[PDB]
């Protein structure tokens, strides 16, 4: 996360962290339930073997609440391809159930039609992760969050070197130096409605981080609510 | 549904995500456990 600030205790409880066999984070995820993590399909291409850490807020200190989970099944969208980054979604079933606690709790899945009309029309959403704090720099040892405005699809298309599909939406800032960055992908984009946070996106890609005239691109979760449903039930 | 039908969550007929029940009033949503989805956690 470039800009923004550190998540306070309990503030970003749906954050998950995919960790490689070096025990280093390389992607985020969203807790959907005691057994399921939502992440980006492109994240599955990095570590051949990875685990999931929940409850972590500082990767340099072991603090109460941290737990590690092995992944039992990876459900990657059949249509994802790096040619387009379209359908950049996967679900992970964990071998053992997450115990919800301080800093560990799922984000709500909205109902599709209501999400489209009510959440996707909100001014902002919140993105979080442990990724780089500057485009060329180091990953953050602390969990960060960032409020990101929804960006008009056409303004986004005009700004983008690549095709923005119906399974994507754009969020962030034209020139202000705040955005998600390398290491944050796979992680949550959630939208608060009244008193509840609903998962609306998956951090997916960007041309750099926080570049002038470029936005953050997210998988549009509303497009995949039935898919997520089926994936969690199989 | 265009003040959200006065609903706390989904929308006139209100409803709520998994781990919640619609309150008697029929607009608010009540968590059934200590860690309902989409709520920041309290110590
Ligand atoms: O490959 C990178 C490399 N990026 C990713 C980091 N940025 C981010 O992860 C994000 C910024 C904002 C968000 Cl949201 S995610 C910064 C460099 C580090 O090398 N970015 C891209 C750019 C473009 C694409 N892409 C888009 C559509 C079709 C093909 C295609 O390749 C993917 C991608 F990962
Ligand atoms: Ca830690
Ligand atoms: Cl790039
Ligand atoms: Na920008």
């Amino acid at each position: 996360i470039v800009g923004g600030q550190e998540c306070k205790d309990g503030e970003c409880p749906w954050q998950a962290l995919l960790i490689n066999e070096e025990n280093e984070g390389f992607c985020g995820g969203t807790i959907l339930s005691e057994f399921y993590i939502l992440t980006a399909a492109h994240c599955l291409y990095q570590a051949k073997r990875f685990k999931v850490r929940v409850g972590d807020r500082n990767t340099e200190q072991e603090e109460g609440g941290e737990a590690v989970h092995e992944v039992e099944v990876v459900i990657k969208h059949n249509r994802f391809t790096k040619e387009t980054y379209d359908f950049d979604i996967a679900v992970l079933r964990l071998k053992t159930p997450i115990t919800f606690r301080m800093n560990v709790a799922p984000a709500c899945l909205p109902e599709r039609d209501w999400a489209e009309s009510t959440l996707m029309t909100q001014k902002t959403g919140i993105v979080s992760g442990f990724g780089r704090t500057h485009e060329k720099g180091e990953q953050s040892t602390r969990l960060k969050m960032l409020e990101v405005p929804y960006v008009d699809r056409n303004s986004c298309k005009l700004s983008s070197s690549f095709i923005i599909t119906q399974n994507m939406f754009c969020a962030g800032y034209d020139t202000k130096q705040e955005d998600a960055c390398q290491g944050d992908s796979g992680g949550p984009h959630v939208t608060r409605f009244k008193d509840t946070y609903f998962v609306t996106g998956i951090v997916s890609w960007g041309e750099g981080c926080a570049r002038k005239g470029k936005y953050g691109i997210y998988t549009k979760v509303t497009a995949f609510l039935k898919w997520i449903d089926r994936s969690m039930k199989t | 549904c265009s003040d959200n039908g006065d609903c706390d969550q989904f929308c006139v007929v209100c409803s709520c995500a998994r781990g919640y029940t619609l309150a008697d009033n029929g607009k608010a949503c009540i968590p059934t456990g200590p860690y309902p989805c989409g709520k920041q956690t309290l110590e």
